[PDB]
């Protein structure tokens, strides 16, 4: 399907499926790794 | 009228009649210099030799000859007096011959050999005259003028200053006052203009007006030149207009007025109506002035510009190669540079970039400050795949032309196109990539600043598109959308219908990303109105934009995309989903089709995601065997850190973790949560799984905080239900209940209304059990009733029917504390539920409760009586 | 150096400079205003003054030459 | 009801596709229209100087009495000329509209 190949070559992606996850707004969550690792290694 | 004539001003007009005395006193032979001049100077030479005529009569008649356009005839006539007058009487004759040969070497209707011959004859007669009378000002002025005409400008200035010094000294020695010599002042002002000292030359050219407003060479030409070079075109054009008004036969003044007409037509015009006639008058004047000055390089270059703007590129090349190139050594370097610039423009428009490069290079060789020629050279470098070379050219131009709007636009587009290239992202580190993006934004935003400051000029609408692309690459959707909108406005604020298809489509995609799909469908259809590829693309976009309203309008477009182009993966995924979630399918023909689509595009990831969602989310494949196998397969022997499938694996592994290997599985899930949080902190679902693990194992303090934060981005029913779960576990009811009604009004999920009503029974359990409450218990019971109804109606026969029924039984029992009627229904349902001790308690409690409630009711009726 | 030529030139220079500077000052504030600015928005929508318009307009011109080159 | 936390991943949301822009050769950096936009501003200035003589040829054949009667009186101008207003405005300094 060559016309479809032209379609594909003329198409950009606004959000791949990982980008789709985050939602309507962005929350930092950069502290979550630190706090989670600490609290769950205290239980370790 | 080759002489300045103004009412009230002096006049430097020659005696129009000369009468010669006859030898021995019949002293009236009239010779009228306009009319009675023989075309053969020998006829008057005989008269002059006969009557022993004076030397000045010879000179006077020869000057009258030369001032009528017959310089060769007068030259001959004085050359005939050279062998008559002899020995120091011929000094003034040599001065006249010097100046006449100087006049003959003035014009581009000449040759290099002819000009050299006339200049050499001039300086030869000058040597002869200096031999006799070296201090007569005619010879000194001829010296300085010869130096000027041979290009030796600072040497001429040196000798002119020395001559002025000597004259001042001689006059100061003899007590007489030195008046300014207008010719020395003129020469000095021209030499200073050559020195690029425009202010001093302007002052001299202005003082010459006061000393003599009739001076031919009109100083006004020079004051206009200096006004122009000092960035005052108005007064320059005014002075040239004055010079033409004073002598309508001055051709330099007319050509300057013509250039000024072109300039004013291009700048002062406020609309195309005024411009098309001002420029037309300029072109007609150009034609007329050209018809008798066909060797004029300025007029020829003007013709070149016109024919370029007319599309006649061959005539530009012809003017260059057939007129200018032949008289090339005789014309000034700047005019040559501009004509070569126009030849190069013609080459550039014809696609010949080698010749255009050569021509712009020649133009720069003749005038390095030819700004537009350097721009053409940079554009030729762009065309010749010399990108970095063009950027070097433009950035070197930027040091002096920092506020040039077109140059900022060019450099910004260049840097942006370099930034949006994949090769450069592969070749250089990321920080350099972002510095490049920043530099492109720098140039483009400075261009926008410069163009808005001059509120008369229109913005090139593309710069906003490029800024939006630059911000889009960095996932800053907000600024990109704002710049795309700003481009749409200005784009539609000129030519209201020709906006490119892609602007409305991409704006609609952005409006789909954030907010509802009302304007997105509008823009998608406006793009559909105005290429086979665009049809498929925006048809998928419209079908994807309707999945919330007229779901079945989406189904049809999806089918006909698949009914004619059965290889668009997104169309098939979304189609199977939409009609699946709209219930035009059974679980078997899903699998088949989905499996057909699964291992069709087996290897890569998007389809797989949908595959995972099928198994996990709704029908048959909840069994984890396939899930483990395939959601691992997404990561087996690939390096993919991708978030969806590995997060599914992690969280559905912690679902199994729900007992030393339980510790094992919990720490595995925590590990994977951290790992996926590393690559993307904004991954809301990883933080939500961490809130789950925090909330599950009795650390429901920070978990509620994390969930409260998560709801600021995610707004699904799932995470909010999770929120309301942790609040019931942690504390009292309103935080728990307040969120369950908000769950129900989040989505029309008929399965989660079941999911809601049992834990709603729990929520009203906890606080009617805090203390006896007879008004709240009944609405608790109502919610539990709706629970059991929703569980009996559906094809769901889980533990839910049993448990829902009991919770209602306990609600009935506690409400009996139309009271007896609910009590009887409670007895009935608890008998239907008939562990052992509980049902024997039920027997004794029926015996107690039915009678005791009848007692309470009769007591209540008796006290209602009174 | 106190000649009538120098002094005359300098005082005419002074007078014309003063006149022109004062005229430039009073131009934008008072001389031409009251919605004539928005007629200069017509100048904004000019074809010859925007991209590609110079050729187009010049193409529309009826006058042309009889070439000899 | 039991408590059971579910990190329900979203549906593989592939939103509408974007379209790349077509050719705009008039607005590319290699466009001659930029040079024409510049021409509208600085158009004919490299032409005001017509020759090295600056349009002001020195003749000496325009001063009566000079080249014939050896009377160099007209090279020193005239006395008490009262310039017209057009010639007097020309005497002012440049760029005075600032």
């Amino acid at each position: 399907d060559p016309v479809l190949a032209e379609t594909m070559k003329n198409e950009r992606v606004v959000q791949d499926h990982n980008s789709a996850l985050r939602g309507a707004r962005p929350i930092n969550f950069g502290y979550l790794i630190k706090d989670a690792e600490l609290k769950l290694v205290q239980s370790i | 009228a080759n002489t300045i004539k103004v009412e009230g001003y002096p006049s430097m007009e020659w005696p129009t009649s000369l009468d010669i005395p006859l030898k021995a006193s019949e002293e009236l032979v009239g010779i009228d210099l306009e009319t009675d001049l023989p075309d053969d100077p020998t006829d008057l030479k005989t008269l002059l030799v006969e009557e022993s005529s004076e030397k000045e009569h010879w000179l006077t008649i020869a000057l009258a000859y030369c001032n009528h356009g017959k310089t060769n005839e007068g030259i001959r006539l004085i050359e005939m007096a050279l062998d008559v007058f002899q020995n120091s009487e011929r000094a003034s004759l040599h001065t006249f011959l010097t100046w006449a040969h100087l006049n003959l070497a003035k014009g581009h209707s000449l040759s290099v050999e002819t000009k050299e011959h006339e200049l050499t004859q001039a300086e030869l007669n000058l040597k002869d005259a200096i031999g006799f009378d070296p201090t007569w000002i005619g010879n000194m002025l001829a010296t300085v003028e010869l130096y000027y005409q041979r290009g030796h400008y600072d040497k001429a200035l040196e000798t002119s200053d020395l001559f002025v010094k000597s004259i001042h000294a001689e006059d100061h020695r003899s007590g007489r006052q030195s008046k300014p010599n207008c010719l020395f002042l003129l020469l000095r002002a021209k030499l200073l203009y050559q020195k690029k000292n425009y202010v001093a030359s302007l002052k001299i050219f202005q003082e010459l007006l006061v000393i003599n407003p009739v001076l031919q060479p009109d100083p006004r030409i020079g004051i206009g030149l200096c006004f122009w070079q000092l960035k005052d075109p108005k007064m320059a054009i005014k002075s040239w207009q004055r010079a033409l008004q004073i002598n309508s036969k001055n051709t330099s003044a007319s050509i300057l007025v013509l250039l000024g007409e072109f300039h004013n037509s291009l700048t002062d015009s406020t609309n195309d109506e005024v411009f098309k006639e001002t420029f037309s008058k300029a072109l007609s004047d150009l034609k007329n002035i050209f018809s008798e000055n066909q060797n004029n390089p300025v007029l020829l270059t003007l013709l070149q510009t016109y024919h370029y703007f007319k599309g006649d590129f061959q005539t530009v090349l012809d003017i260059y190669h057939h007129k200018i190139l032949k008289m090339s050594p005789l014309i000034a370097k700047t005019v040559l540079s501009e004509s070569s610039f126009w030849c190069g423009r013609a080459h550039y428009a014809l696609g010949d970039y080698r010749k255009s490069f050569i021509m712009f290079q020649e133009s720069l060789k003749k005038n390095e400050d030819n700004l537009m020629a350097r721009l053409g050279l940079g554009q030729t470098q762009i065309k010749s795949n010399l990108l970095e070379e063009s950027i070097i050219t433009f950035e070197n131009l930027y040091k002096t032309n920092e506020s040039l709007q077109e140059l900022n636009y060019i450099l910004g587009l260049l840097y942006a196109g370099k930034t949006l290239d994949v090769k450069t992202s592969k070749s250089i580190p990321a920080k350099e990539l972002n510095k490049l993006n920043e530099k492109a934004l720098q140039y483009l935003e400075r261009y926008i600043k410069l163009t808005v400051a001059k509120k008369n000029q229109l913005i090139i609408s593309r710069v906003y598109l490029v800024i939006s692309q630059l911000y889009e690459s960095q996932n800053q959707y907000k600024i990109s959308l704002d710049f795309l909108s700003k481009a749409l406005e200005e784009m539609e604020f000129v030519n209201k219908d020709e906006v490119p298809l892609e602007i409305l489509n991409n704006l609609a995609c952005y409006h789909f990303i954030n907010g509802d799909l009302t304007k997105a469908d509008n823009l998608f259809e406006q793009a559909k109105a105005k290429n086979k590829s665009v049809n498929i693309t925006l048809e998928y976009n419209i079908a994807r934009t309707s999945e919330k309203t007229n779901w079945e309008k989406s189904e049809s477009i999806y089918s006909q995309i698949t009914s004619s182009h059965p290889s668009y993966i997104s169309a098939r995924i979304r189609n199977l989903y939409i009609k699946f979630a709209h219930s035009k399918i059974n679980d078997s023909e899903m699998n088949i089709e989905i499996n057909g689509l699964l291992e069709m595009n087996k290897s890569d990831l998007e389809m797989r995601s949908f595959y995972g969602w099928y198994l996990k989310n709704s029908e048959e494949r909840k069994n984890s065997e396939k899930s483990t196998s395939h959601n691992k397969e997404t990561l087996v022997k690939y390096n993919s850190h991708d978030a969806y499938a590995l997060i599914s694996l992690a969280n559905l592994y912690v679902t199994i973790a729900r007992q030393e290997k339980s510790k094992h599985s919990y720490l595995k899930a925590i590990q994977l949560y951290q790992k996926v949080l590393q690559i993307d902190p904004f991954n809301v679902f990883a933080a939500q799984g961490v809130a789950i693990i925090f909330a599950e194992s009795k650390r429901l303090g920070p978990a509620l905080e994390i969930l409260r934060k998560i709801r600021d981005s995610l707004d699904n029913e799932d995470v909010q239900l999770n929120l309301a779960h942790c609040l019931l576990e942690m504390r009292e009811f309103g935080k728990a209940i307040e969120n369950y009604e908000l769950v129900l009004k989040k989505f029309d999920n008929e399965r989660t209304r079941p999911h809601i009503l049992n834990l709603l029974g729990r929520a009203w359990y906890s606080r009617g059990m805090k203390e006896r409450s007879v008004s709240f218990f009944q609405k608790a019971l109502e919610n539990a009733k709706t629970a059991l109804e929703l569980f009996v109606q559906q094809s769901a026969k889980n533990k839910f029917i049993h448990s829902v029924k009991f919770n209602i039984a306990l609600l009935q029992f506690q409400i009996a504390e139309d009271s007896l009627e609910g009590l009887e229904e409670g007895l009935a349902l608890f008998k239907e539920l008939n562990k052992e001790e509980l049902e024997q308690r039920i027997q004794l409690g029926e015996t107690t409760m039915k009678s005791a409630l009848e007692r309470s009711l009769n007591e209540q009726e008796e006290f209602e009586k009174d | 150096l106190k000649t009538r030529t120098k002094v005359y030139y300098q005082e005419i220079q002074k007078e014309e400079n003063a006149k022109a500077k004062e005229m430039a000052q009073q131009e934008k504030l008072q001389e031409d205003r009251e919605t004539k600015e928005r007629r200069e928005k017509e100048l904004l929508l000019a074809q010859f003054r925007r991209l590609g318009g110079l050729e187009r307009m010049i193409g529309e011109l009826d006058i042309k030459f009889d070439f000899k080159f | 009801a039991p408590i059971k936390y579910q990190n329900s991943l979203p549906v593989p949301q592939l939103p509408p596709k974007l379209l790349a822009y077509p050719e705009a050769p008039e607005t590319n950096p290699d466009s001659s229209q930029l040079i024409n936009s510049l021409y509208v501003k600085t158009n004919i200035s490299n032409l005001i100087q017509q020759d090295e003589d600056l349009g002001m040829p020195v003749d000496l054949m325009k001063f009566p009495g000079l080249l014939n009667k050896l009377d160099s009186k007209l090279l020193y101008g005239f006395d008490n000329v009262k310039l017209d207003k057009d010639d007097r405005i020309l005497l002012r300094d440049p760029r005075i509209d600032r």
